[PDB]
């Protein structure tokens, strides 16, 4: 909130969209050749299912928001304003492991049950990946907000 | 109708329970089993409602949706074959029309008297 | 980028939209793209087509020399992307060599301006100035009249200032008369060199002859302070097309108005207020434009200017708040001393100004090298730069510099790292060469209470535990300080370890609790981290801190005769 300018916000996403897939992929192919050790490694098959990628960095950022949904306090508003666009451009450039980024918020969404912050997270995070797949984008937006068809009028 | 909504809620509850059981369920994981049982009960109620409806379905659409075929495209081939056979019989009828046209003019040019008599007769 | 194919396709259909819809609304695309130039210039693949796309649209305009302002400003932005990237020099370097001389000849009208003494008539060229609100005036022929005689531009300026003040102050009408003023000024090549008087005579109202062209003061009122909101917006659109250069704007406008701001009586104290308003909105009822791009043209046009004038702006703001005024007359009827201070705080209330100044002082301390400021008056000045919404601090004591140190160290965090460290490093050059001992005792008593407050925080995640433990933070701040500071505090850290044993006078009850605190100071790894950086570059600092290691090693060999191995690492740290 002290220093600002979203030219910095574009840099950190673009410092890390290509670095997460070009220095770990050198060691991923080393792991891709030596990942067949019995039934346990065959039962997992982590490397051939998806390349090894930098992950679980989302858990450093979900803790630092007790009620970060308001403009009544001026410093944390631009903190929250930067927070959602930074979360947007990680999805835009595919910076993060979005295969497991989605599943953690599914697990946080499922095990959640003035609203709690994990409900505040998935409601207000902007995903720019549109018309990709209905089984990943469209069906995720429906099930994350309970039961009730009054949300279709705002869709209208 | 309400059966489709019950089936959609059943699928949503099953997906939510699958995602919860896949992760480490810290709370009462019996709520997921209760949701699955409620989904099964809603499916049974939808089956009873459809039994009151008495709706019939053939089995070919089952392997079409096994391939993943939308019902709209099955209706596409249905309307397509209907219009194609309609065009085929229409073309056959039109060829029959021009054939009897050459018949009428040939019978006129070689046999004028009886053709004129039948024209009087109809 | 692909309007060039649309322009090529619709050239044969030949509507009125050729050169108009793909160029005037292109500037709206240009204005947003200039405002986010930093995002486009960052990645070097998408922008390569942008310079290719912008060239192909205006490929019938590489050889312009007498074009319109909107035609020039987009090609100025074409020059802006070319100048801000060396990799654009390679692929379209062949079509820039002819493009370089024709574009820059419009901008290179840098000369001493015309000092002609024509007897100013307040009626010259009355045909356009009678009612310019109507669209009956064709704007291609108006630029021909301004080009043939330079005095037409002078008289157009004089009477338009009468219309904005006498007429109704609607924000929509003044935008339209500013648009025609912006396009006609940029219609010809050398219309930017004749602006020498109006940039001074609109504000300098107590000279009467040094500026010339006395009709500027004559035909309009001065004491009215309502139409200058429209005037500041009018020159903001005017400067957004680069019609006002900055190589001689200081010689024309700024420094004549600096002497007439602080050193003026009520004859130009509203004129001193006019100095404030033309510079407050230069970089930051109301003129509410419907176009959101027009509210963001000045932020887009600010990329070509630098921090070489903001310190000169804030220089005269202090002196306007320094020379006391009593004849004023609560926004403007009060004194301009506090109103200059209102400008001083509201400039740094903008979050852009605070970060841009602090990075500049981290680059070089020559931004605030002016010796016009006093000691304590400059001390509060960078505290506005440090924080805009801060309280005004108390008056000076015997040690005014020491009290400025103690306030910033009571509230230490990671976010105020550099502005605290900037406050220290300005203080070692503002202290003259006769009294570094005055600064040495200033860093004596203020840093021993740091040693007490590091002990006081010790007595009573990572980042949340970091900000409560700013003794972790002050050592890199000490690490920025020169070697005289660390050598001096080793004397200060030496003496507090000397008194640690000597307090209590070897008591059965009073020494042991003090000796408990003395070995506690050994226990906190801040205290070793404070001094391990200090052991580099010291000549006489052996005897001070080792007095603590005298009595601490003596008691533990008697305490050893009595958590099995926790003391072993407590013995490795003294090694």
């Amino acid at each position: 909130c002290k220093r600002s300018g979203r030219h910095r916000a574009m840099v950190v996403a673009k410092l890390l969209e290509k670095r997460q897939a070009e220095i770990e992929a050198e060691r991923c192919g080393e792991s891709e050749a030596a990942d067949e050790k019995g039934s346990i490694a065959s039962g997992s098959l982590s490397a051939p299912s998806a390349p090894i990628f930098q992950d679980v960095l989302l858990q450093f950022l979900d803790t630092q928001a007790p009620m970060l949904t308001d403009p009544r306090s001026e410093s944390e508003r631009v903190e929250f304003f930067n927070l959602v666009l930074l979360f947007c451009e990680l999805i835009r450039h595919d910076v993060f492991s979005h295969n497991m980024y989605t599943c953690t918020l599914i697990s946080r969404g499922d095990l959640a049950f003035d609203q709690p912050r994990h409900v505040q997270y998935a409601t207000h995070f902007p995903i720019p990946q549109e018309e990709s797949c209905s089984h990943e984008c469209n069906q995720r937006l429906v099930v994350l907000f309970g039961v009730g068809k009054q949300r279709d009028d705002a869709r209208h | 109708h309400l059966e489709e909504h019950l089936e959609k809620f059943v699928e949503n509850i099953r997906q939510l329970g699958i995602i919860v059981s896949d992760f480490q369920p810290s709370s009462q994981a019996g709520l997921n089993q209760k949701l699955n049982f409620i989904v099964t009960g809603l499916q049974d109620i939808d089956k009873c409602r459809q039994q009151l409806h008495d709706i019939t379905v053939p089995l070919e659409v089952f392997e079409y949706i096994d391939q993943g075929r939308n019902p709209q495209l099955y209706t596409k081939e249905c309307l397509e074959r209907a219009l194609a056979k309609n065009e085929q019989v229409k073309g056959k009828i039109d060829t029959m029309k021009k054939f009897k046209s050459l018949l009428i003019q040939e019978l006129s040019k070689v046999f004028p008297e009886d053709m004129a008599k039948y024209r009087s007769i109809r | 980028n692909e309007l060039s194919v649309v322009e090529a396709e619709l050239l044969l259909k030949s509507s009125d939209l050729v050169g108009s819809y793909t160029t005037s609304l292109c500037l709206c695309i240009v204005a947003v793209l200039r405002h986010y130039h930093a995002c486009l210039i960052l990645n070097q693949d998408q922008m390569a087509q942008v310079f290719e796309g912008l060239c192909g649209v205006v490929k019938h305009g590489m050889n312009r020399s007498d074009g319109s302002s909107a035609e020039r400003c987009i090609l100025a932005y074409l020059y802006d992307l070319y100048t801000s990237c060396s990799h654009l020099k390679n692929k379209f370097g062949e079509l820039f060599s002819d493009f370089c001389s024709k574009v820059k000849n419009t901008i290179y009208c840098n000369v001493e301006p015309s000092e002609s003494n024509m007897r100013w008539a307040p009626e010259f060229m009355i045909d356009t100035l009678e009612n310019p609100a109507a669209h009956t005036f064709t704007y291609t022929g108006l630029g021909k009249s301004l080009s043939e005689n330079p005095a037409n531009r002078y008289s157009f300026v004089c009477n338009a200032l009468m219309h904005v003040c006498v007429g109704h102050h609607d924000p929509d009408r003044v935008n339209d008369i500013a648009i025609l003023c912006a396009e006609l000024t940029g219609y010809c090549k050398s219309l930017s060199a004749e602006w020498l008087g109006v940039l001074k005579a609109l504000c300098c109202s107590s000279n009467n002859g040094t500026c010339g062209f006395n009709d500027l003061l004559c035909n309009v009122d001065v004491s009215d302070l309502s139409f200058h909101d429209s005037l500041a917006t009018f020159v903001a659109i005017l400067i957004a097309r680069q019609c006002l250069l900055l190589e001689d704007l200081i010689r024309c406008a700024a420094i004549p108005s600096l002497l007439n701001a602080a050193c003026s009586e009520q004859d130009s104290e509203p004129g001193a207020r006019l100095t404030c308003r033309i510079l407050l909105h230069l970089f930051k009822p109301t003129v509410g434009i419907r176009s959101s791009c027009d509210r963001h043209l000045l932020a887009a046009s600010q990329n070509r200017i630098v921090d070489g004038a903001v310190f000169a702006v804030l220089k005269a703001v202090f002196v306007l708040g320094d020379a006391e005024l009593k004849g004023s007359g609560s926004v403007e009827t009060a004194s301009l001393d506090v109103y200059a201070k209102y400008v001083l705080r509201s400039i740094c209330q903008q979050e852009w100004v605070g970060e841009r100044c602090l990075k500049s002082l981290c680059e070089d301390s020559n931004d605030l090298q002016d010796p016009v400021l006093s000691s304590a008056q400059a001390q509060r000045l960078m505290q506005l730069i440090c924080y805009p919404h801060r309280l005004l601090d108390n008056e000076d004591g015997e040690n005014p510099q020491r009290q400025r140190i103690k306030r910033i160290l009571q509230n230490l965090d990671q976010w105020t790292m550099r502005q605290s460290s900037l406050e220290l490093q300005l203080m070692i050059k503002q202290t003259p060469n006769n009294e570094m001992n005055s600064l040495l005792e200033n860093i004596a008593k203020a840093t021993i209470e740091v040693f007490q407050q590091s002990a006081e925080t010790g007595s009573s995640p990572v980042l949340s535990s970091l900000e409560r433990s700013g003794v972790w933070l002050v050592a890199p701040l000490i690490a920025k300080l020169p070697t005289s500071v660390q050598g001096h505090v080793l004397k200060a850290a030496g003496e507090e370890l000397e008194k640690g044993q000597h307090l209590g006078s070897s008591s059965r009850k009073e020494r042991d609790r003090q000796k408990q605190k003395s070995m506690s100071l050994l226990s906190q790894q801040p205290f070793l981290s404070l001094v391990l950086t200090c052991l580099k570059g010291q000549d006489e600092q052996r005897e001070g801190l080792l007095t603590s290691l005298y009595s601490q090693v003596h008691q533990i060999v008697n305490n050893w005769r009595d958590p099995k191995q926790l003391m072993h690492e407590a013995l490795k740290l003294r090694l």
